[PDB]
RNA sequence: UGAGUAACGCUUGGGAGUGAGAAUCUCCCAAACCGAUUGACUAAGGUUUCCUGGACCAGGGUCGUCCUUCCAGGGUUAGUCUGGACCUAAGCUGAGGCUGAAAAGCGUAGGCGAUGGACAACAGGUUAAUAUUCCUGUACUUACAGUUAGACUGAUGGAGUGACAAAGAAGGUUUUCCACCCCCAUAAUUGGAUUUGGGGAUAAAUCAUAAGGUGGUACAAUAGGCAAAUCCGUUGUGCAUAACAUUGAGUGAUGAUGUCGAGUGAAUGAGUGAUCAAGUAGCGAAGGUGGUAUUAAUCAUGCUUUCAAGAAAAGCUUCUAGGGUUAAUCUAGCUGUAACCAGUACCGAGAACGAACACACGUAGUCAAGGAGAGGAUCCUAAGGUUAGCGAGUGAACUAUAGCCAAGGAACUCUGCAAAUUAACCCCGUAAGUUAGCGAGAAGGGGUGCUUAUGUAAAAGUAAGCCGCAGUGAAGAACGAGGGGGGACUGUUUAACUAAAACACAACUCUAUGCCAAACCGUAAGGUGAUGUAUAUGGGGUGACACCUGCCCAGUGCUGGAAGGU
RNA sequence: AUGAGCAGGUUGAAGGUUGAGUAACAUCAACUGGAGGACCGAACCGACUCUCGUUGAAACGAUAGCGGAUGACUUGUGAUU
């Protein structure tokens, strides 16, 4: 759920909402576990040369990475036990401090539906469909959610990992292998029978409705004013220039740096994962 | 006002010092002209 | 040991302020390029009795005799202060 | 133009002759400009005059005047000009003080004056 | 030539002296400004500009016997301060290696890199110039050797700690402050004086005591922590109003028969005298009690709440490994030895720095007095500091800055531009509209001084009386109402003519993108996106909120398509 | 990347506690709590207006007003395009 703020701030009115992080999380205190726990480092959208590459982007406030293990693999056969629910600020779903029987910790993308107490355990073998449980792709049966898909077998987790994601199995080929994965976005694939994931839908569903209220609050989040090509020179975009609001003038709008990029398709259709996909949103292939 | 130059021992040493000019073929072509050039003041290291 | 490190005694106020009252204190100029210990292992080879402590002073260059048609830099001095024992004084000429 | 000297406000020259008198009241002579010494001139003779009673009002009178000087302060100066000063002067119809004229100052050209009084 | 013209870039009077010559130099007395600063300590920078003596070629917007100028001499003392010998952040460099016509670019292991982390010294005195550095007093820390006693020692590795956000409010203890008291000087010819003015201090370190704060404590099993583990983690049991572990401002005693201290105050010698000498050496009394409903500092890396979820390593503790067993190592005590390198002056700015100028500009941090006052606002001053490096006259026109102006009160002008009214505190009262938050300090009014009494811890207030034309009597404090256009708003923008209706913003929509993702820097390697995964990323357009967004697929653009023609 | 700064004074949200109330909610009243791209206003940041200056004190400032002033804030040091 979402809870509204009531600034009552006599600067504007905004209708801000944020997430209630009180009945979802254990502790409302920020306790993250010392051992998984690095540093980030804020590239502020430049590359190795220093020039900037991805614009919009900078500014975001310091943050420290939890060590996620989207393999969970190697504590195999082995039963892990959730602690407690907590607020990871590099991903919009909440994180699970977990524990496994001979006594290491980790943390998980936590499955929505599961509370502090709840037993977990992943393998390569039948096991059950509780939420939470990793198995490979070859024993699921057909309709369960599940997420955190991996995309290399023996990989890590790839696909759907973000808040309120999953997918839906719908049956084998005839190959013996490429179990049927509906995915999110009406996209429908093919993933190696050996591929493991976890079921059950990622927790955070309300990550939709969240209403940003402020200017500053996007900007803390890590996010600089995006210019709209209408008001530049004609210079640094196609669209510039004019005397006045101007219209696109082109026969069709461009990027800040020339190609159509609408409606037009960027997909390189000669890759080995082409044959491994159904549909495209759109159509076949 | 604040004017362009605000002096810094260290900025000035690290940016036009002789270990600066001695890291890239451009800074040992410019010395060996002013070298040429019989320049008392090769770099900016010999201030005294 | 080779005791080119100790160049030239220096009598100024200061020196003979501080020459006076029982402990003597002895200023002489040293090699830029000496240590402490260097300082107190030449006094000790050379005179014959052990420093209390020795403090060092560094004086930087200068620019001498402004405005003449040459002008010129000053020299680099490292200044010892050698400090004796209560009751001991010895002269620093006369061997 | 703007941010210029305060300059020579009333305040000023009152401060410039209540400064002046007292030490010519003091020592006995200044060396002044010229037209500054015709200005405590009128000051001067005012004072001694009305200090020919002695009582305590003349006092209190004198006393927004008098400044503090090296040979006297405000009290024995007081008392200097009360029973030394002005005695002397007790049937001079005015007049008691006399300025003359000296030489033009080497790096100004103004006309110096010396102010004294008249025995 | 202009022309001896403009200008000389914010600060007065006098006495005595030097000198050939003095508004400008020295001393003294005043005077005027600064006083959240023109005061004091330093970082950066400057690089001898610091002290003494001498000089007046040149520089000083005048003068000069004088200077931040010149000459000669001198001045900067560290085991504990600021940085290396310790550690890492962004980033830089980078053997191999990858990529590239060449030069080179990227990059692993390593190595640098503070604006951060760890680390032992405080008080007073002394020279013309240095002082946590020299001296006195009292301490502490780290190494090495010998020795005594005890103990099995335990890392290049594992683990814990180190280790951290923003805002807010309560406490504990010292303070600030108030009252009393102690000590010192003072007793006043201008009317009355029975008083007036000043001071009341001590550190690091050692020992003991500590208000409190933080977190459960032991025992037992272990398959996890690149091997090992008695340490950590995990799972159980017992006891859990507490115990145990760690931390802790303050207090008392030594340090201190010391130091500092208001004030008192020479001798010696210079000199004609005064005066210097000097208000210097020396001497130097008291050096305390209670409160606080007032103050700031600390405990505090404490606690609570919120989302934007808040450095790394060294170091310290611990664990075994690994080494010892007729030993090494460590701990505690005693004795002795040693503690390296660089900086330390001065300015730190209406004259030492960045602006060519002794230029009205700019430059991080720290200490912050009294009265009234919420206040670091405002006025006057304290400690302290300066004499704005051209003066003297006159008071024409004219100019700048101010002050005032009778009657009218925007008639002025492109426009109430500018100027003017209001202004602090307390007490009444406050509309239309609205997203119900606002509007709003709405609008409109009243009171403020002094004395006595009552009120209180102090007040505020209340009652009576008195004075003035006027009583936040001076300084510092919002002019208001109504209608409309645009932008929702807070914000950003053309350094040096345009701050706006422009840009941005939260929000809406379209489009691309299934991850070696699309997009983007390069030639490529490599990298951003992203240590992210369609509730995500990039691009185009619109720009809160509310209601809506109609018709045209002919042309152009985009997507898809069987065959057929080129 | 790492540090530092914002004198002083007001408004009094969410939430929580209690009581009334509800069949139980909702709602109302008191107390606590101290949020805001909140309000007034110094340092600080910025530069909207008049005048002066335009061979200036100054190759962009001075006086008097003015906007922000807990944040999309200001600033020191270091790195980088
Ligand atoms: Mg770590
Ligand atoms: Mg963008
Ligand atoms: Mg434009
Ligand atoms: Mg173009
Ligand atoms: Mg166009
Ligand atoms: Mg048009
Ligand atoms: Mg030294
Ligand atoms: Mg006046
Ligand atoms: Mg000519
Ligand atoms: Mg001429
Ligand atoms: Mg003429
Ligand atoms: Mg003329
Ligand atoms: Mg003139
Ligand atoms: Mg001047
Ligand atoms: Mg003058
Ligand atoms: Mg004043
Ligand atoms: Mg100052
Ligand atoms: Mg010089
Ligand atoms: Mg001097
Ligand atoms: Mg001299
Ligand atoms: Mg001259
Ligand atoms: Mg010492
Ligand atoms: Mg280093
Ligand atoms: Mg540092
Ligand atoms: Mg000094
Ligand atoms: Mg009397
Ligand atoms: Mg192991
Ligand atoms: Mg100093
Ligand atoms: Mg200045
Ligand atoms: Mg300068
Ligand atoms: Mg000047
Ligand atoms: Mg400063
Ligand atoms: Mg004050
Ligand atoms: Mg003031
Ligand atoms: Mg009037
Ligand atoms: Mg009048
Ligand atoms: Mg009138
Ligand atoms: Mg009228
Ligand atoms: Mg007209
Ligand atoms: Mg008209
Ligand atoms: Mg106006
Ligand atoms: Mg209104
Ligand atoms: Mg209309
Ligand atoms: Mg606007
Ligand atoms: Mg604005
Ligand atoms: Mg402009
Ligand atoms: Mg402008
Ligand atoms: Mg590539
Ligand atoms: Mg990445
Ligand atoms: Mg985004
Ligand atoms: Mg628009
Ligand atoms: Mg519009
Ligand atoms: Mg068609
Ligand atoms: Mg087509
Ligand atoms: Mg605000």
């Amino acid at each position: 759920p979402i809870k509204k703020i009531i600034s009552r701030s006599n600067s504007g009115i905004h209708h801000s909402t944020v997430i209630d992080y009180k009945k979802l999380l254990t502790t409302n205190k920020n306790k993250p576990e010392k051992s998984l726990l690095v540093t980030l480092k804020k590239h502020g959208g430049r590359n190795n040369q220093g020039k900037i590459t991805v614009r919009h982007q900078g500014g975001r406030n310091k943050r420290k990475y939890r060590i996620i293990d989207f393999k969970r693999t190697h504590y195999d056969n082995i039963e892990a036990t959730v602690k407690s629910i907590e607020y990871d600020p590099n991903r919009s779903c909440f994180v699970s401090l977990i524990t496994y029987a001979n006594g290491a910790k980790s943390y998980i993308i936590s499955p929505d539906g599961i509370k502090v107490g709840d037993k977990i355990l992943a393998s390569e073998h039948p096991i059950d469909i509780k939420p939470g449980f990793s198995m490979p792709l070859a024993f699921i049966p057909e309709g369960t959610q599940v997420h955190n898909i991996e995309l290399h077998p023996k990989g890590g987790g790839q696909i759907a990992r973000s808040a309120g994601s999953y997918a839906r199995i719908l049956g084998q080929d005839e190959t013996g292998k490429y179990v049927i994965l509906q995915l999110l976005s009406g996209e429908t694939r093919k993933f190696l029978k050996e591929c493991r994931a976890t079921v059950g839908v990622v927790s955070n569903l309300d990550h939709n409705l969240v209403v940003i209220g402020k200017a500053g609050r996007n900007r803390h989040r890590g996010i600089r004013p995006t210019v709209r090509g209408s008001a530049m020179n004609p210079n640094d975009h196609p669209h510039g220039g004019g005397e006045g609001r101007s219209p696109v003038g082109r026969d069709a709008p461009r990027t800040p740096w020339g190609k159509r990029h609408m409606g037009v398709k960027t997909r390189n259709m000669k890759k080995a994962s082409t044959n491994l996909i159904i549909r495209n949103r759109k159509g076949e292939q | 006002m604040k004017r362009t130059y605000q002096p810094s021992k260290l900025k000035r040493a690290k940016t036009h010092g002789f270990l600066a000019r001695m890291a890239t073929a451009s800074g040992r072509k410019v010395l060996k002209l002013r070298r040429k050039k019989q320049r008392a003041q090769l770099t900016v290291s010999s201030e005294r | 040991d080779v005791t080119n490190v100790l160049l030239k005694p220096v009598l100024t106020e200061k020196v003979y302020f501080n020459q006076m009252g029982e402990t003597k204190k002895y200023v002489f100029v040293v090699n830029p390029k000496a240590s402490k210990t260097r300082v107190k292992l030449a006094f000790e080879l050379v005179y014959g009795i052990k420093p209390l402590k020795v403090n060092t002073l560094i004086r930087k260059p200068t620019t001498i005799r402004g405005g003449s048609r040459f002008p010129g830099l000053s020299k680099l001095e490292k200044l010892a202060v050698i400090t004796l024992p209560k009751g001991i004084a010895i002269s620093v000429t006369g061997e | 133009s703007y941010i210029n000297k305060p300059g020579k406000t009333s305040a000023w020259r009152v401060m410039t002759v209540r400064q002046q008198v007292s030490a010519v009241l003091a020592y006995g002579k200044i060396e002044t400009t010229l037209k500054k010494a015709k200005n405590t001139q009128k000051r001067l003779d005012k004072l001694i005059t009305l200090a020919k009673v002695d009582n305590f009002n003349n006092r209190r009178q004198v006393k927004k005047w008098l400044l503090n000087t090296n040979l006297f302060d405000v009290d024995q100066l007081m008392d200097h000009l009360f029973s030394k000063v002005a005695p002397k002067y007790e049937k001079t119809p005015g007049g008691y003080s006399r300025v003359l004229k000296l030489g033009p100052r080497r790096g100004d050209a103004t006309e110096m004056a010396i102010l004294q009084l008249t025995d």
